[PDB]
């Protein structure tokens, strides 16, 4: 009952933590971004690799905390801060500044949230023109080995929702991810070697198991 | 309207909660499912499959195919031990990285019965006898061929059968307090002229239908 | 009706209070931890010792308060703080730093919570491969007198959920514990001596009761 | 949707609330219950059991078995007192640490009836008579054997019966305003040649079926 | 009265939520609809119409 597929896979986890400012002199530090896949979380990756094909919905919750920068200026009286969390489907426009037009496109779903309230949450369906996702692909992208374009799942972007000339602030977002209504096909053996990077199956050769003293050795009984 | 009263626990984020969530893409009809062969409902379907045991896990051969081969030597040694181990899946090095061992290491409590199969990989001209013996948990491992005969055992003639099967009934987890299995030369191997002298045995392990697991946890291997 | 077992035992109590920082030079002060048992709360211990075997579910609520350290730096503007509360079942990985991999294992249930909201709460079932818990054990662990491994109930760990280079803060957690759906077996006499430590029944000899003047003495009637 | 209105009391933690809570281990089937002998539904099953009273709680013997023995002396003393006490379970030192006293000290109000048993532990050759007398609450303790005879009493011949029983009907709690019990030598003890001269009496206390308790509180002993 | 318990997600603004809202002009009866020719239920009615291709885009 605890070994069913749902109870084994449907569990929440922190998969990305990022920081972003209201004012800066880099302009890439003004927003945070994440590409959705399940290959940079080493514990979820291994449980997912026991199968060849998967199908699930996604649920994402966001925990967001702010701070005034230790730069100099005190005595402030500020209202609570507002944030915008945008999801981009596969085949959507990507922003490059925080002032871009794509933060207003009608087909990118978006959430507006102010601090002090309950943590925000959105639910994404199975988004693929194929019939399942694949954890393993023995092919070419059209050319990269092992990468097929049916596994695109979208992106998430987060910014502040101030007006003009805002006050300096630093925020941190943590994303909690959970698959739901899961189905799996074609079981596989468990990964025996350590993972080396996030896109390949590359590995250094590993021992089959650890040694004992002799082929007869059994430890003394208590 | 409708007088209402908030209880403790309101506006908290509980990592294991189960609530309905708003969809971010409501106007999107999903790809229907395909009937892919090889669907899985439960992890115990993976543990009920046989896998090869690395019984020869001694020094100098932890990275070769030789780790899987029990050596049967030539000549007359008709009371010596062939092999022996404690039956401890999950904890013991010889069972730890099999398909059954890898599953059990996701759970903090498990119990059931286990199936061991032995197969003789010699030439069709070789004959001889082995004695396969089982000691329960809390008993010492036999020291001679005669006291192994005085317990639970089977006499296996490889000129008649190429394989033997054992089912072990009382398996749980936590100088072990576990049962053990040993193998002894009853006669020695006899061949005609022109056949190879040495040979090998192989072990397969699996779980029987009554296997249960509890308290999903994190695995200690990645 | 007030002497039923449920009304006598099912009551909430503070059993652990701990402190933890966001930055420190000890690295064990960065998180808080507690092992679940009912032997370091002297009032609950005594009511539980009236029986030999117990069975219950657990409910745990957490009250969490923070403070900026009196070190030096003022004028800050901070978002509300996020905390992670992790439960480890029996047979699970234990963290040793706040940056460890075990804070992300898929089988350790976890709660994410931000200040200002209602206090968080989780519910744990009866977790034992035995059929009841025991308050008294006249045996050996396999060797410690009076300690049996079927009484393991898990652990709780709490940390902050910031990003990189956080600001200094100090938090305090209080854990409130409550058993539910309780059943008891084999009543015992009440503890007459004071408790000496948390793992044994050790005691110094005590008087049976206090004295009076003579075996005839009755006080004058009003 | 569904217009809703939060009432006062929302998002508070009340230590005695009763709400459904989310389980942290939903995919875990628990061990089924065993039929252990000796199950308890109510604390009044512990108080209805007899226990030995330390009636001799005078100086010099609060740490010996002698505290439990009422001395019967030899020779002719046929109007002297043997013992006497006020009936005040919960408060009075002689009843305070019994099984009934220890329960009553968990509650702030209680009431019922009480049962006292007396047993003669002398040789089978000894004969004599005792007078057992009961004074109600608000009455003074009798000063002589004759005025104890003029109230409620029983005459107990130990050559015929080895034990006597008393049931006291009006017990409550808060220079006492409680009833009392006294024992007098009616005749003196008579023995043949070759038997021990002195002997002992023992008291047992218990509760009768109509006992009730209210307002669970904390006990004053640990 | 009516014991009640707030869940996570309370008092958040989700940009794609779907809730009943209070009207700011309740005492206002709206103009009834007219039967205008040329109503559309679906964008695929626009794509099923022919249009001229600029094949000579040199």
């Amino acid at each position: 009952s605890e070994s069913s597929i749902e109870n084994f896979l449907c569990r929440s986890a922190c998969v990305y933590m990022g920081e972003y400012h209201t004012t800066n002199t880099d302009t890439s530090k003004l927003f945070a971004s994440w590409t959705i896949n399940a290959r940079r979380m080493v514990q979820m990756r291994r449980k997912l690799e026991l199968f060849t094909y998967v199908r699930f919905d996604m649920e994402v919750t966001f925990v967001i905390t702010s701070k005034q920068d230790q730069g100099t200026q005190l005595g402030q009286d500020m209202p609570p801060l507002t944030h915008q969390i945008m999801y981009i489907p596969p085949g959507g426009p990507i922003p490059k500044s925080v002032t871009d037009y794509t933060w207003q496109t009608s087909t990118n779903p978006s959430i507006f949230w102010t601090e002090g309230n309950a943590p925000p949450r959105m639910s994404i369906p199975f988004i693929s023109i194929g019939n399942a996702y694949s954890n393993f692909y023995d092919g070419w992208s059209h050319g990269v080995y092992g990468y097929n374009t049916l596994n695109h799942m979208g992106q998430i972007y987060v910014r502040h929702v101030n007006g003009s000339s805002p006050l300096p602030m630093t925020s941190t977002v943590r994303m909690y991810f959970k698959p739901k209504h899961v189905k799996v096909w074609v079981p596989r053996p468990p990964r025996l070697c350590q993972y080396k990077n996030a896109s390949t199956v590359n590995f250094t050769p590993t021992n089959i198991t650890e040694k004992r003293q002799s082929i007869n050795y059994i430890p003394e009984t208590v | 309207g409708l007088p209402v009263m908030n209880t403790p626990g309101s506006n908290q984020f509980l990592t294991s909660d189960d609530f309905q969530s708003p969809s971010a893409m409501p106007q999107f009809d999903v790809t229907p499912e395909l009937n892919i062969p090889g669907e899985v409902q439960n992890l115990m379907e993976i543990a009920e499959v046989d896998s090869v045991v690395p019984v020869n896990n001694v020094e100098g051969k932890l990275d070769t195919m030789e780790i899987y081969r029990i050596p049967v030597q030539s000549g007359n040694h008709q009371s010596s031990q062939v092999f022996g181990f404690q039956v401890q899946p999950g904890l013991d090095n010889v069972f730890k990285h099999t398909l059954l061992g890898e599953i059990l290491n996701y759970y903090a409590h498990w119990s059931g019965s286990i199936k061991l199969t032995f197969v003789f990989c010699g030439s069709a001209m070789a004959t001889g006898k082995f004695l396969l013996a089982y000691a329960p948990p809390g008993a010492n491992a036999p020291k001679s061929r005669k006291d192994a005969m005085l317990g639970t055992h089977i006499i296996w003639d490889v000129g008649l059968q190429s394989s033997c099967v054992l089912c072990i009934p009382w398996i749980s987890q936590t100088y072990t307090s576990a049962g053990n299995v040993t193998c002894w030369y009853q006669t020695g191997i006899v061949v005609p002229a022109g056949t190879p002298t040495s040979c090998s045995i192989m072990c397969f392990v699996s779980a029987c239908n009554d296997f249960s697991v509890r308290l999903l946890k994190d695995t200690p291997f990645i």
